[PDB]
């Protein structure tokens, strides 16, 4: 769950 | 018996000498970017509400500001992105750099080009004299630009005025509330923050212009320059007029009233009662007195005016003599 409204998370999983 | 008609004292046509398509958000298609070339480094502590985010650009490392509008009224969002980039590179505006959007959930989002996130409330308390008027003058740089394009933000407050104190640069932002001027228009009086809001706001006159902003930059004045934030605490909007009242009086209150034919809520008959119109020497003490100057104190006297036709405008104001020295230094 690296995504927030389409957006990545910078650096996430 | 209605409301006597208004009209803003400057760039009253602006928009009507204008292209339709500048003004008329509702027909503007918008362009949507590339999503992947952002991603999000961390959430800014903004309105907690339609979230705000600090991003990078990962296609070139550029930190960039995300703006996520949750929920989703269209309309409003046509009006920001077409006020956002009919402002693009004027003065001290923030700068729209980018619009994407969710494939899957459709939820549009607003790329900034980056600003250093102090804001101005965050900033004043370490100023000195100078220093204020220095940024109070680059505010009215944004807002004289912006009521020049026909515009009037309808939102200003510290929290919308970020500044890069290190490197002197000053950006308003958050124009999700801002309106085309357009004259003899009668718009929605629920804007603003409740401690900024101009007495036509709380009193419900609606063919209300550019001046509104100048009341707000009042409000803002005011408590820097006396250490009282804010300056006018009210606990609801009805509150508010009646903090505004205990200052400025209940008789030019009820002057402003019968000059435009306002009709009054009349459940203000109970709490506004009978007040005299303080001096602004009363707001004076120790520990604020070298932040106030006979020039401030009849500076912050033409703003926060129950009528709204009295009031400075920005451009007015930045003639006052409060800025003197200012202008003296930029030359
Ligand atoms: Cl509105
Ligand atoms: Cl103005």
């Amino acid at each position: 769950g690296c995504r927030l409204y389409g957006f990545k998370i910078h650096g996430c999983g | 018996s209605g409301p006597v008609p208004s009209r803003a004292r400057v760039y009253t046509d602006v928009n009507t000498h204008r292209p339709r398509e500048y003004w008329d958000y509702e027909s503007h298609v918008v362009e949507w970017g590339n999503q992947d070339d952002y991603q999000l480094v961390r959430k800014l502590g903004r309105g907690k509400y339609s979230e705000v985010f600090e991003a990078i650009n990962i296609t070139n490392n550029e930190k960039v500001v995300v703006k996520i509008l949750k929920p989703v009224k269209k309309k409003k969002i046509k009006r920001e992105i077409k006020i956002l980039e009919n402002l693009r590179g004027g003065p001290n505006i923030i700068t729209l750099a980018d619009i994407v959007k969710d494939p899957v959930s459709r939820t549009p989002a607003l790329v900034f080009e980056h600003v250093n996130n102090t804001d101005f409330k965050q900033l004043y308390q370490t100023l000195t004299d100078y220093d204020i008027r220095f940024y109070m003058y680059e505010i009215l740089k944004a807002l004289d630009y912006c009521h020049s394009m026909g515009i009037m933000h309808r939102d200003v407050k510290p929290h919308n005025v970020m500044i890069d104190h290190e490197h002197r640069k000053l950006r308003l932002i958050d124009w999700g509330l801002a309106e085309f001027y357009h004259p003899g228009q009668e718009y929605n009086v629920r804007v603003a923050s409740r401690y900024f809001k101009g007495p036509e706001l709380l009193v419900d006159y609606q063919m209300y212009d550019y001046s509104l902003d100048m009341w707000s930059l009042g409000c803002m004045l005011a408590s820097m320059i006396f250490r009282k934030e804010p300056f006018f605490h009210g606990h609801d909007n009805y509150d508010q007029l009646v903090r505004i009242a205990k200052v400025l009086g209940t008789e030019d209150l009820y002057d402003y009233i019968d000059k435009y034919n306002i009709e009054l809520d009349p459940r203000f008959n109970d709490i506004l009662g009978r007040h005299s119109r303080k001096r602004w020497e009363r707001f004076v003490h120790s520990e604020n007195q070298h932040l106030v100057s006979p020039e401030a104190l009849d500076f912050l006297d033409k703003l926060l005016r129950y009528d709204h036709q009295s009031r400075l405008t920005a451009r007015e104001a930045m003639e006052h003599p409060y800025f003197y020295t200012v202008v003296k230094d930029q030359a």
